[PDB]
């Protein structure tokens, strides 16, 4: 149904800007929130400050650097700017349009359990 | 043609000996159906086989035992002959005593 | 001309000469599948030298191409042996003949 | 061509001796013209039993299902002894269908034992060949060396574009199984004889696979169902060995590709009320109330920063005031709720005589919130406990839920497993809420639960809103050999599983299609209600639980059928002790037992009158004696076998009539049908299945090869037959065409997507297709969607079907227009004409026969008497024959012993046979099909007919016609004779 595309990568020393853009086009059911995953080389995936519809900030355990991210729910369009850097950054960033806001669950474990996933995109830091 | 005549010679000491231990006790269920079906195939390939004369001494006296315990002491409880048989089971082992 | 596929792997440098004694144990079946002969129930195979002729020739040939231990199929065309013409009762006039053999105790 | 009569036996046996003199040439004659053709008189061979064994793993494909397409498994060989006992050691591995695949011991089509491949349903390899439908294909793999007691077989099959690929040692087999059924659900299976021992390998902690899978495919151990676990069972067992003794198994309980299947109802058509408004707002308040209390009680600090990382609650205030994505998070939670609750027969109340209001609010300041406050509004219900209806509607509700959302998953292409891995869109909950484990279940409904209880702290209006016929019943009744016309007679029935288990006595002609108890032929109590059953149910006793033995007596003395349950009598409603009374002896009685889906009973004879417990606190001082008290042999039972095997249309079926018309001229000779009933009592409108009692076979070997051109009929290969459907039956209804002998399906409603087929793609290493020949059990028109039944008329359809025994075709034509029907089939198949009909008027279908200009009829290829003989005719061999659903099978008096048990975690589960096992089976050469040797004391004709074979054997090889003995040799050998010698059934 939401089928949601990421792209944007780049190479370049720390401190680069970075926009990297992921389009969700379907319905408004996944819309309530955008979540953002990064795989590192040989570890865990784990979370990025992720954004609920009106652009609701969150930092996260990896929300080191700045994560301006921001979105429009015109497409369903969502923009991450990477301006900082670090060694330590390069990884593949996934992300999710899934109907569970960022730690709101309240329902069952079937509509916990709703959640698209993405192509996702290797982004590398000099 | 050929047939391992051993293998017969002491396949119908034991089946026979198996059907006069099961017609010494009542049983409701006779191989075959019948005491006569049960009987008479046996004692004809028994006489055939004596008559030919594969049996040897030990088998000869393996089945004059299984006729009668008693009489025929070499020297089952109930001997072939005492029990009751139907007429084709005697005339089968009237053949057989010639 | 008997065709010959290998079922049971066996030395495969042993095969016959006129003058050895195949201890074959074997199952004949008609091309229908319909059984007309087994050695295995007779409990000896049939001790059989190859150039006396005491077999089907077909066989000879299959027990010749075969080495010891090993299993194979022969499909012994009517043309061969009996095949056209076989003991009546047994073997229906021009029937293909199929002999699942294994060579044993190759003397 | 009249059949088989005893008495042509007799007159050839006459031929044979003349008054004390033997003539040789008669004898050499009759041995030269009946026994080589090995085709009328009944063949018979020892072969050995086959047992299958499949792990507890299904795996289907269906439209929108939850299950992979790809699965991978395999089996390794520790130890074969080959021709133990004078037979090949049976050993294949293959996927096989969850309906069809029913392999019974003994019996079964052709010779031996059905395994792997050994029907439609079933694909195996054995090594060197890819066994389907009975017939071996040669295939070309690189060992072509059988299966080594060292050897390993990796099998894994692709669902989508259907496929099932074989390796043995890792080279690739060199063909495939393809464009086969997809109607049920694929097994592992590996079928063997006596003497193996194999390891099935599943993958993960079930073993480990020596070769990886290939690309694509999973393990086959992920397929675990959540709520059951591995375990090797049979197949389809009717008895297994316990305690006391062997415990009778009725049919199976089994899945369906439409089972792993999720349909919700759907619930956005639904239109809400203003009710739902109103109720919703304080339902999303408590929801949020309730999680506060959950938020205190577990880490989750009260931090309204809205960090879930550092645990902190978001709204941290009592009131919701929340943004609105936040705010309607929380009320689609009610209309949702109310939604799926209104699409039912629910209302929704309007806080009744204000129970909201009279409900209060109890604050607990230990679970003070640093941000919500001392208590974010627990409202604790007023003791209201959850209805046992209000607790089924939350299940259903429950389960919708549950089924709307794997639905999702699945129409994004999620698929099921036991581990779960998210890269691969896999999932271990996305099984329906049926095939749920319990504790996912709590997890699903303890949300549900606390709105429907909320709803009812609110004023709330409280109201509520296999398995196929003939395939439900196993009847395992005594031998018709040991009926009982006299005395008092008792046996036991310990009922291990409690349902519907009908136990009694019945008369020796209970017929197996009707229940027990619902016609004369039974004297049964069904325990499941205590209701007894004897033409109709009448209460009676009282239902039975597990352990519950029932001693059932009879009095032929007294006439009476007396019914005793744990040592006291079962009274009826009047007070009788005797369940029934006034039974005429009649020709006898035996004991019987109806077994339903899942359940088992264990039938206590009486052949151990010391295992007869109960028998003296009832039966020892009446009277009773056991059944087969002295009886050294155990009682022979016979279990109705549920395998739709053709069977002869009755001269007196009450419904349908086979007329035989005669030629005449300008008609030929003709089997016509008719329906008695039809438009009036007991008119049943049935799929009727029906075919010619003799076969066409093809030649063995396929060569190219007004008024009658007389050498072209001398050179004609082809054969002619053709079917007439008249005025008032519905072309769109018949189905006119072939069947092989291997046709056992007798599912209603027949279309040629229910026919079985399968194509063995055979290849080359390099992947050029060596072969694609097909295969299928029936070759028939599309008579329901046929050109030439497309606006009622009055003419009749004919229908015919050219088929060339030389080049291997089965043209069909409709009306002299040539259809576009040109099945071609391989060498040496047999063809019975058969038609499928629902009849829709009296006369409904004609098997014309006959023939037409420069063909055969088809009576020239059935007998080999009239090969040349160019007149049509219906010698009394030919007739019409009616598919039976059930028929009486005889359960072998020893089966074959397997152990199977599970190693350690690195080798895992291990089937081992080391039991040999013999029978003797008879086989008739037109239908291709073998039983027991003793199942022929019950069948009177073929037992009368094999006895004067015998007879004809003897009398044909008496008085020393040695060559003769030397040619009987081969149809009764050395095996067969010993063997007859030493059997006492």
């Amino acid at each position: 149904q939401v089928q949601l595309q990421e792209s944007g990568g780049g190479l370049m020393q720390a401190g680069g800007s970075l926009r990297l853009s992921c389009t969700a086009s379907g319905s408004i059911f996944s819309i309530n929130s955008m979540g953002w995953y990064r795989q590192a080389p040989g570890k865990q995936r784990e979370l990025v400050a992720t954004i609920t519809s009106g652009n609701s900030i969150n930092y996260a355990d990896s929300v080191k650097g700045r994560f301006t991210i921001s979105r429009d729910n015109a497409k369903n369009t969502v923009y991450l700017q990477m301006n900082s850097l670090k060694p330590e950054d390069t990884a593949v960033y996934y992300c999710n349009a899934d109907r569970v806001p960022n730690g709101y669950n309240p329902w069952g474990t079937p509509n916990d359990e709703y959640d698209y996933w993405g192509q996702g995109t290797q982004v590398t830091v000099s | 043609p050929a047939i391992p005549l051993e293998a017969l010679r002491d396949k119908a000491l034991r089946m026979l000996g198996e059907a006069v231990r099961d017609g010494g006790q009542h049983a409701r269920d006779p191989v075959g159906g019948s005491v006569e079906f049960q009987f008479v195939p046996v004692l004809k390939l028994v006489s055939t086989l004596l008559v030919m004369g594969i049996f040897g001494d030990e088998d000869v006296k393996q089945i004059l035992k299984m006729i009668e315990p008693e009489v025929f002491t070499e020297e089952l409880e109930e001997g072939l002959l005492q029990m009751k048989l139907p007429e084709s089971v005697k005339l089968q082992m009237c053949n057989l005593l010639e | 001309g008997v065709e010959i596929e290998t079922i049971s792997p066996g030395d495969g440098r042993t095969f016959p000469k006129k003058g050895q004694t195949c201890v074959v144990h074997y199952t004949g079946m008609l091309q229908n599948g319909k059984k007309f002969d087994s050695s295995r129930d007779r409990n000896k195979p049939f001790k059989f030298r190859i150039g006396k002729q005491e077999v089907i020739k077909g066989f000879e040939e299959g027990a010749a191409q075969m080495s010891l231990g090993q299993r194979a199929k022969l499909t012994c065309t009517p043309d061969v042996a009996y095949g056209a013409t076989g003991h009546p009762g047994v073997i229906p006039p021009n029937a293909t003949l199929i002999f699942d053999v294994e060579l044993l105790n190759l003397e | 061509k009249h059949g088989r009569n005893h008495k042509v036996l007799d007159v050839l046996c006459s031929l044979c001796v003349c008054n004390g003199v033997a003539v040789r040439s008669n004898q050499d004659l009759i041995t030269e013209n009946l026994l080589p053709g090995r085709e009328l008189l009944l063949q018979t061979n020892l072969i050995n039993y086959v047992t299958s064994i499949r792990p507890n793993i299904f795996v289907g494909r269906a439209e929108g299902s939850t299950q992979y397409g790809k699965w991978y498994f395999e089996v390794m060989v520790d130890e074969v002894v080959p021709f133990l006992t004078a037979q090949a050691t049976h050993l294949r591995v293959g996927w096989a269908l969850t309906e069809g695949y029913s392999p019974y011991p003994g019996g079964g089509e052709g010779w031996g034992g059905n395994g792997v491949g050994d029907d439609l349903y079933s694909y195996g390899f054995d090594g060197l060949h890819l066994w389907t439908g009975h017939v071996a294909r040669p295939v070309t793999s690189p060992g072509q060396h059988l299966l080594a007691p060292e050897d390993v077989v990796s099998c894994c099959l692709d669902l989508s574009v259907p496929s099932i690929s074989f390796r043995i040692n890792g080279c690739p087999v060199q063909g495939v199984f393809e464009a086969f059924n997809l109607d049920g659900l694929f097994f592992p299976v590996v079928s063997f004889s006596a003497g193996v021992k194999v390891r099935f390998l599943l993958g993960g902690r079930h073993g480990e696979f020596k070769f990886l899978p290939p690309p694509g495919y999973a393990p086959c151990h992920e397929a675990v169902l959540p709520r059951e676990r591995l375990r090797l069972e049979p197949i389809k067992e009717y008895r297994r060995e316990g305690p006391r003794g062997p415990h009778l198994v009725g049919p199976s309980r089994c899945l369906s590709h439409t089972d792993f299947v999720p349909c919700p109802v759907d619930t956005v058509q639904i239109v809400l009320p203003p009710h739902l408004e109103r109720i919703r707002e304080k339902l999303a308040e408590n929801i949020h109330e309730l999680w506060a209390l959950t938020r205190i009680e577990q880490g989750w600090t009260y931090g309204p920063v809205r960090d879930d990382n550092k645990r902190l609650h978001p709204c941290l205030v009592n009131f919701h005031s929340l943004p609105e994505p936040e705010r309607n998070y929380n009320l689609q939670m009610s209309g949702e709720t109310l939604k799926t609750l209104l699409a039912l027969g629910c209302h929704v109340g309007m806080a009744d005589e204000k129970a909201e209001d009279n409900l209060k609010k109890t604050k607990l300041p230990k679970t003070y919130m640093m941000s919500n406050g001392y208590k974010p509004a627990p409202l604790d219900l007023s003791h209201v406990r959850l209805t046992p209806a209000q607790t089924t509607l939350v299940d259903r509700l429950a389960e919708n839920g549950h089924n709307v959302w794997a639905r999702d998953r699945v129409a994004q292409g999620w698929s099921y497993s036991a581990v779960q891995d998210i890269p691969a869109r896999r999932n271990p909950r996305l099984v329906p809420y049926r095939l749920l484990d319990e504790a996912t279940k709590r997890s699903n409904r303890d949300s549900l639960c606390q709105a429907v209880r909320t709803l009812l702290g609110y004023g709330y209006n409280i109201e509520p809103p296999n398995q196929s016929r003939w395939d439900r019943v196993r009847i395992f009744r005594a031998e018709k050999s040991y009926t009982v016309q006299s005395g008092r007679w008792y046996f036991e029935f310990e009922a291990v599983t409690t349902g519907e288990m009908r136990v009694g006595w019945a008369r020796p002609e209970l017929r197996p299609d009707v229940e027990l108890g619902a016609d004369e032929l039974a004297y049964v109590f069904n325990g499941h209600r205590g209701q007894r059953w004897h033409l109709g149910s009448e209460p009676f006793g009282r239902p039975w639980q597990s352990g519950d033995v029932v001693g059932c007596m009879i009095d032929l003395t007294e006439n009476t059928i007396i019914f005793t349950l744990n040592g006291e009598v079962l009274m009826s409603d009047s007070g009788s002790e005797t369940a029934f009374r006034e039974i005429e002896i009649g020709d006898g009685f035996l004991p019987v037992c109806s077994l339903g889906p899942g359940q088992v009973g264990h039938l206590n004879l009486g052949q151990d009158v010391s295992s007869l417990r109960f028998f003296a606190i009832c039966g020892l001082q009446e009277g009773f004696e056991p059944f087969a008290i002295n009886m050294q042999r155990p009682v022979t039972t016979w279990f109705s076998k549920s395998l739709p095997q053709f069977e002869p249309v009755p001269p007196e079926h009450p419904h349908y009539e086979v007329a035989r018309m005669d030629g005449t001229v300008d008609t030929p000779p003709c089997l016509r049908l008719a329906h008695r009933t039809w438009g009036s009592q007991n008119s049943l409108v049935e799929m009727l299945f029906l075919r010619l009692s003799l076969p066409v076979q093809f030649h063995q070997h396929f060569r190219c090869t007004n008024r009658d051109d007389p050498e072209i009929i001398l050179n004609t290969t082809t054969y002619y037959y053709s079917v007439r459907v008249f005025a008032g039956q519905e072309p769109s209804c018949v189905w006119v065409g072939w069947v092989t002998p291997d046709y056992h399906q007798h599912d209603m409603n027949f279309d040629l997507s229910k026919v079985r087929a399968v194509t063995v793609t055979m290849g080359d290493e390099q992947g050029n297709v060596h072969s694609s020949l097909k295969c299928s059990n029936c070759y028939m028109v599309w008579g329901g969607d046929f050109v030439s039944p497309g606006r009622i008329s009055h003419t009749d359809l004919v229908i015919g079907c050219l088929v060339d025994l030389a080049t291997g075709l089965m043209t069909f034509t409709a009306n002299g227009k040539e259809s576009n029907t040109f099945f071609q089939v391989e060498p040496n198949t047999k063809l019975f004409p058969a038609v499928f009909v629902l009849p829709t008027h009296q006369n409904v279908i004609q098997f014309e026969l006959g023939k037409q200009k420069n063909i055969m009829p088809l009576s020239a290829a059935m007998f080999l008497s009239e090969r040349k003989n160019p007149a049509p005719q219906c010698p009394p061999r030919l007739e019409v024959q009616m598919l039976m659903p059930v028929s009486w099978s005889r359960m072998p008096n020893h089966f074959l012993q397997v152990e199977t048990r599970r190693a350690g975690e690195r080798l895992g589960w291990a089937v081992q046979c080391q039991d040999p096992l013999t029978m003797m089976a008879l086989h008739i050469p037109e239908e291709n099909r073998c039983m027991d040797i003793l199942e022929l004391s019950e069948r009177l004709d073929l037992q009368r007919f094999h006895s004067h074979t015998l007879r004809l054997y003897r009398a044909v090889c008496a008085l020393g016609n040695n060559r003769v003995a030397h040619a009987l040799c081969s149809h009764v050998d050395q095996a067969q004779l010993l063997h007859a010698l030493e059997d006492a059934h």
